[PDB]
RNA sequence: GGUCUCCUCCUAAAGAGUAACGGAGGAGCACGAAGGUUGGCUAAUCCUGGUCGGACAUCAGGAGGUUAGUGCAAUGGCAUA
RNA sequence: GUCGUAGUCCGGAUUGGAGUCUGCAACUCGACUCCAUGAAGUCGGAAUCGCUAGUAAUCGUGGAUCAGAAUGCCACGGUG
RNA sequence: GCCCGGAUAGCUCAGUCGGUAGAGCAGGGGAUUGAAAAUCCCCGUGUCCUUGGUUCGAUUCCGAGUCCGGGCACCA
């Protein structure tokens, strides 16, 4: 019913509603249906046990939901615990990719502190 | 011109004195209300609510 | 330069009668074709003047003739005269006696341009001030 | 001010010279430090005048401290009393820019015993 | 107050030596800023986005202007009359405020932060900031954002020229990249 | 067939005015304000910058000079607007 | 024991990150694992198929082919 | 030559106080048929005839043009 557990994407196209899972995307949720036969134009309901559940099979290949995030939060810390610039910036909510933290970075830093 | 929709004539009038004073107005544009001053037979101005009073 | 009696782009009026006076020019290139003798080019002439200014030798040399029309005419078919005047379709440039043709290229041009003069509307000498101290 | 422009209503009345003609003005000035004034015939006789702060008057530098309705007023007083002649002749004081506070204290400072309007 | 003092006290004299003039007046001053959001709803500017100024208001602490429009008929379905703006400028003491509340608080708000755009000087001195969204300047319950059409802001200064500038801003600005 | 009133410009010979079934257009209104006055303010357009732009949207400075705007034709006029 | 009718604790398509095992070799074009992503779909018009008892219904188990690509095919039993 | 009208989907046509336009047919994809039709389901890629103007913006409003259509060209 939830495939990868929790969240029941119902009354929407397959792939489109498949991405609902906190791990797949427009492409991934798509690449799976191919080797699953299940089309996109079919609403999860329209499916059957040998249709909706089958999806839950080739999904255990990728990582998703809770632990996926945790495994990342930790992995991040792995390189972040190190006194590297990235971490030093990651533990301050500052852009670690390459933006101008000097200004314009709301969504980055956070709310305004006038 | 004399379309019952656009500009019409405003007979206008004063408060006690039996004056006249005329002008033009409309219909669709906010109406059913009017009053200025204007000078009567003699003396002061005041009133002249004309037709269509507030 | 060209004529195609290219219309002055489009309309903006189309009337006025006529009236000529005196010429107003010198030179720009090298060889010239002075006007002299008042008249008016049929415009269609300038096309004939140019179409003939290159037969033997290639389009080589910079031919620049410099006179610009602007002068609707109009005529009437086989009708009375409601004094309106139908379309123009003629275009007769006003030419008093200026003089304009340029053959940027060293050569004999005289016998070359005169080859096209007969196409013109009237007589017109040549004269060519290769240069300039005539006028500051 | 005048820097950015002159093409402003500030000149509209200054052209009181026409019609009013004889109508004389006061001008009056701002300049943070002083105020000035002076009164001349319209334009037909700039060969007339009054007085600004005129340092010498009671002491040497016109011993006065302030600029509010206090100093501003006297700023006019001199032109006023000194030009006793012109009063009934109906002058005018020309705002120049704005008619408030400083110039007000200057203008009204005259309205008292002077410039009959 | 906050920062305006860093100026005379530890900012003027750097410029008085570097570039090197002689008047503490010719010392590059900071005129104002002026924020203003932009894109308005051609048709929908009404209830939608009137709360758009509600933000820029308190974000600065003044009264927005909301501005109007100077564009006629051609392709954009608006006829030179709608609000569709905000503006809001600060030159007063409250100008240094929003400054001591930029460099310090959230110049670095996005994950894509790295500093300030080097090459964005107006050609004679001032600099036009931009950035796209979020609040960056919290002072809201924050459970109501409607991605209120960003922020522009353009600090105006008496900077003589392009490069004459930079060194000015480059003197408190703890955020500007490298 | 078209036109028969009125308004603008050219013809209309630098005071008026003057014709043609001469060359171009407008009116048969609008406006408790689009009037009065007082106080105040000045275009269009482009250049460089600016998130939501990729021609033009509000912002910043600069070049910013009837090339704007005049309730509706054209002429004349308009910054003291 | 829980979660309490929401697109969810449903359903899993997709995609990204990185990995295993077969086999010279798996870009093209493989099976699987982990992490993250988590769509359509809230039972499906017109019309249409199978099924009369251990049947239909559903739940698993094995095998042929085969180095390694099964929701297909063949086959077994549980509940009914 | 003159006046009046038309020009919109492949055909024949309907339509708009000025902002994103349709019908019958043909066309196309499903269906049902042994197969065609007939029938059932789902489908418009229109620079709204051209060229100037008004306008922020024109298929629409203004002028002109081509083309078609109706009428007319008479006494002599």
């Amino acid at each position: 019913a939830r495939i990868a557990g929790i969240n029941i994407p119902d009354h929407k196209h397959a792939v489109i509603a498949l991405t609902s899972i906190y791990g797949v995307g427009k492409t991934r949720s798509k690449a799976i249906l191919a080797a699953a036969g299940i089309a996109e134009d079919v609403k999860i309901s329209e499916l059957s046990e040998g249709q909706i559940d089958t999806l839950r099979d080739e999904v255990a290949k990728f990582v998703v939901e809770g632990d996926l995030r945790r495994e990342i939060s930790m992995s991040i810390k792995r390189l972040m615990d190190l006194g590297c610039y990235r971490g030093l910036r990651h533990r301050r909510g500052l852009p670690v990719r390459g933006q101008r933290t000097k200004t314009n970075a709301r969504t980055r830093k956070g709310p305004r502190k006038p | 011109a004399k379309g019952i929709r656009e500009k019409i004539k405003l007979v206008s009038s004063a408060g006690t004195g039996h004056f006249y004073t005329t002008t033009k107005n409309k219909r669709t544009k906010p109406e059913k209300l009017e009053l200025k001053k204007f000078d009567p037979v003699v003396r002061q101005h005041v009133i002249y609510k004309e037709a269509k009073i507030k | 330069m060209l004529q195609p009696k290219r219309t002055k782009f489009r309309k903006m009026h189309k009337g006025r009668n006529r009236g000529l006076a005196q010429g107003t020019d010198v030179s720009f290139g090298s060889f010239g074709l002075k006007a002299v003798g008042r008249g008016r080019l049929t415009a269609r002439q300038i096309e004939a003047a140019r179409r003939a200014m290159t037969r033997a030798v290639k389009r080589q040399g910079k031919i620049w003739i410099r006179v610009f029309p602007d002068k609707p005419i109009t005529e009437k078919p086989l009708a009375v005269r409601m004094g309106k005047g139908k379309g123009n379709v003629e275009y007769w440039v006003a030419l008093i006696q200026p003089g304009k043709v340029l053959y940027e290229m060293d050569g004999v041009p005289e016998e070359l341009a005169r080859e096209a003069f007969k196409l013109a509307a009237a007589k017109l000498p040549i004269k060519t001030t290769f240069v300039t101290k005539t006028v500051m | 001010m005048d820097k950015k422009s002159a093409r402003i209503r500030r000149a509209t009345r200054a052209r009181r010279k026409l019609q009013e003609l004889g109508a004389t003005r006061l001008v009056v000035h701002r300049t943070p430090r002083h105020i000035y004034a002076q009164v001349i015939a319209p334009n037909g006789s700039e060969v007339l005048v009054a007085a600004s702060t005129v340092e010498k008057a009671i002491a040497e530098q016109l011993k006065y401290t302030g600029n509010k309705d206090a100093a501003a007023a006297v700023g006019k007083a001199v032109a006023e009393r000194a030009l006793e002649k012109g009063i009934k002749d109906v002058s005018f004081d020309r705002s120049g820019f704005q008619y408030h506070g400083r110039v007000q204290a200057l203008a009204d400072a005259a309205r008292e015993a002077g410039l009959q309007f | 107050a906050k920062l305006h003092d860093y100026y005379k006290d530890e900012v003027v004299k750097k410029l008085m030596t570097e570039f090197n003039y002689n008047s503490v007046m010719q010392v590059p001053r900071v005129e104002k800023i002026t924020l203003n959001m932009g894109v308005g709803e051609a048709i929908a500017d009404k209830k939608l986005l009137d709360n758009a100024a509600a933000d820029l208001a308190a974000i600065s602490g003044q009264k927005p202007l909301i501005t109007k429009a100077r564009k006629s008929v051609a392709g954009f379905k608006i006829r030179q009359g709608y609000p569709i703006g905000c503006k809001v400028t600060l030159r007063g003491e409250r100008m240094w405020e929003f400054f001591e509340r930029l460099i310090t608080i959230a110049v670095p708000r996005i994950r894509d932060f790295r500093g300030l755009s080097a090459k964005s000087f107006d050609g004679r001195g001032n600099y036009s900031m931009g950035v796209r969204e979020q609040i960056i300047f919290p002072e809201i319950d924050y459970d109501k954002v409607d991605r209120v059409r960003g922020l522009d802001i353009t600090i105006t200064t008496t900077a003589k020229s392009d490069e004459e500038g930079r060194a000015l801003l480059a003197a408190f600005d703890f955020p500007f990249r490298k």
